[PDB]
């Protein structure tokens, strides 16, 4: 944090990345369409694996 | 129907060749009132959405 010398003055930061897994077994067209038309809060990444 | 007391005569033309002149008494007595029962349905389906 010191622009010059002062080696012992430091700041520790962290970027915590949270991961949640939702498994949907036995999909239906109705369920999939509902999921499609449902929009999620922004800034939340969603990756869909299929099989 | 009902047995109404009728007279055969022209009356200022309100019974002109097919028309019928009816006293207010017969509508006061509920001579001809009738009940109609209508049926309305509101359906609900498991739509694709």
């Amino acid at each position: 944090i010191s622009p010059h010398v002062n080696k012992d003055a430091r700041d520790q930061y962290e970027i915590r990345t949270h991961l949640r897994l939702v498994d949907i077994v036995e999909p239906t067209e109705k369920t999939v369409d509902a999921l499609m038309r449902l929009d999620l809060a922004a800034g939340v990444d969603v990756q869909i694996s299929l099989g | 129907g009902q047995n109404m007391r009728v007279a055969f005569m022209p009356w200022n033309g309100y019974n002109f060749e097919d028309s019928i002149l009816v006293s207010e008494r017969v509508v006061q007595e509920d001579r001809f009132t009738t009940i109609h029962i209508q049926e309305l349905a509101c359906v609900s389906r498991d739509t694709k959405l």
